[PDB]
């Protein structure tokens, strides 16, 4: 099996990038994101990307999944912005929440031109980078209900 | 408006509704016709298996009988899910490296025959990776027709490193049929093959050390299992339990010269840029029914450890519901309005024809 004349011949193209960039324009959560240095946080709630109020940033429900965008000035230019995007997966989050957080992390990456570096942060396995965002990580019991309907 | 998600496997249809945690319809991808030389689909063909010869419209993940595939899809919509397809956007799936005409004809039939309002064709292994809650990893997807390796980084498959083998569950069933008949148990008809597939699913496993397990099986009966046939006769199977899926690691068992699944996985990682191999080695995600053998994750961990640098963290992820991971990933993505935004509409198909599938579905 070769790539030519196959369903993967258009992967990795400018066309793929254009299509996914356009799709990311249809998510209200990203409007105005990544415009200044700091940390922005959303939680997945029944497949939706819901902003977390600033006053609660750093507290995470163990039952839920989150997207954390860290905007910073890179070493290369003090007046430009660079990005780490962390998705945090609670020990008790459900499969719909973790999968939506993963897909929407890629989408936010697309929205910001591919510039964000992605980090998968499972509860209890958080990277030093993630820990460093809260110089104050607090884990809460509970979380919002799954968006899945359970097939009996 | 609820989207339909249909994962058309070579062996099993998995179909249902976006937003559900599992497919509501799972049934053999078969059309049956009288064994004495007009047709039945799926479970009703399986029900009349005594008088029917069973044909699979998909071989090695590619639709080879379009008339019968239309019967499968019609059955899925009207007889199993009991929906009107013109009322439902529909997500279909494909193995990577299929010829482009396969999804072109999928698109044509969905719009022109079933009049769906919108549709998308997704890469199966990408769906499985999202179902596992990851954007980076290497999926080993192994079903009834195709085994393939798809490395993915930050949500994008690496097409130059994708590997594919025509060795999968159907070949393992056939090999079990062959080696059981060599024990004295005749299984030959497409009907008896069904019994053998059930034996394979119930009793086979991957040995951690194949040579040692062969010696154990020849010394005592400690590895033997009984199996009751439909007529009530009880047969005993022994080293066939683990010789059958050993073929995945030693394709020469069925006369193939190709690499085993540990080697194709390693080779795929090795086709990726050096610095991301680390993340792939730590995120080998198993998907599909043929990855369900007890012992397969431990065996992959052992074999990949032997091939990889000694300092490399290796991890095999084996989700318990991985018979349905592809479908579940489809259910999640089809629940997202931004993913739906990329689907082909009927109006777009009317303007552009089948070629539009390559411009919209990635
Ligand atoms: N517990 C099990 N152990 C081993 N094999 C199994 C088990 N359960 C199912 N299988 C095999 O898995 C295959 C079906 O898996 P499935 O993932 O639904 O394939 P598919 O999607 O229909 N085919 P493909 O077109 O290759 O993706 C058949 O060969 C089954 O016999
Ligand atoms: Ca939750
Ligand atoms: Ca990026
Ligand atoms: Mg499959």
């Amino acid at each position: 099996y070769n790539i030519a004349d196959s369903n993967i011949a258009n992967l990795g193209t400018e066309l793929e990038k254009k299509v996914k960039l356009e799709a990311s324009q249809h998510e209200d959560a990203w409007k105005g994101a990544g415009k200044q240095v700091g940390v922005e946080i959303w939680r997945i709630q029944q497949f939706k990307v819901v902003p977390v109020p600033k006053k609660h940033h750093g507290s995470f429900y163990t039952g839920d999944s989150y997207i954390v965008l860290s905007t910073y000035h890179p070493k290369t230019n003090p007046d430009k912005l660079a990005y780490d995007v962390h998705f945090w997966l609670g020990a008790f989050t459900t499969q719909d929440e973790a999968g939506t957080a993963a897909y929407k992390t890629v989408e936010l990456d697309d929205y910001l031109g591919g510039l964000p570096v992605q980090y998968r942060e499972v509860q209890g396995y958080e990277s030093e980078r993630f820990l460093s965002l809260f110089p104050g990580l607090r884990i809460l019991d509970g979380g919002v209900e799954t968006g899945f309907h359970h097939v009996e | 408006t609820t989207a339909l998600v249909c994962d058309n496997g070579s062996g099993l249809v998995k179909a249902g509704f976006a937003g559900d945690d599992a497919p509501r319809a799972v049934f053999p991808s078969i059309v049956g016709r009288p064994r004495h030389q007009d047709s039945y689909v799926g479970d009703e063909a399986q029900s009349k298996r005594g008088i029917l010869t069973l044909k699979y419209p998909i071989e090695h993940g590619i639709i080879t009988n379009w008339d019968d595939m239309e019967k499968i899809w019609h059955h899925t919509f009207y007889n199993e899910l009991r929906v009107a397809p013109e009322e439902h956007p529909t997500l279909l799936t494909e193995a990577a490296l299929n010829p482009k005409a396969n999804r072109e004809k999928m698109t044509q039939i969905m719009f022109e025959t079933f009049n769906v309002p919108a549709m998308y064709v997704a890469i199966q292994a990408v769906l499985s990776l999202y179902a596992s809650g990851r954007t980076t990893g290497i999926v080993l997807d192994s079903g009834d027709g195709v085994t393939h390796n798809v490395p993915i980084y930050e949500g994008y498959a690496l097409p130059h490193a994708i590997m594919r083998l025509d060795l999968a569950g159907r070949d393992l069933t056939d090999y079990l049929m062959k080696i059981l008949t060599e024990r004295g148990y005749s299984f030959v008809t497409t009907a008896e093959r069904e019994i053998v597939r059930d034996i394979k699913e119930k009793l086979c496993y991957v040995a951690l050390d194949f040579e040692n397990e062969m010696a154990t099986a020849a010394s005592s009966s400690s590895l033997e299992k009984s199996y009751e046939l439909p007529d009530g006769q009880v047969i005993t199977i022994g080293n066939e339990r683990f010789r059958c899926p050993e073929t995945l690691f030693q394709p020469s068992f069925i006369g193939m010269e190709s690499a085993g699944i540990h080697e194709t996985t390693y080779n795929s990682i090795m086709k990726c840029d050096i610095d991301i191999r680390k993340d792939l080695y730590a995120n080998n995600v198993l998907s599909g029914g043929t990855t369900m053998y007890p012992g397969i994750a431990d065996r992959m961990q052992k074999e990949i450890t032997a091939l990889a640098p000694s300092t490399m963290k290796i991890k095999i992820i084996a989700p318990p519901e991985r018979k349905y991971s592809v479908w579940i990933g489809g259910s999640i993505l089809a629940s997202l309005s931004t993913f739906q935004q990329m689907w082909i509409s009927k109006q777009e198909y009317d303007e552009a024809g089948p070629s539009i599938v390559h411009r919209k579905c990635f």
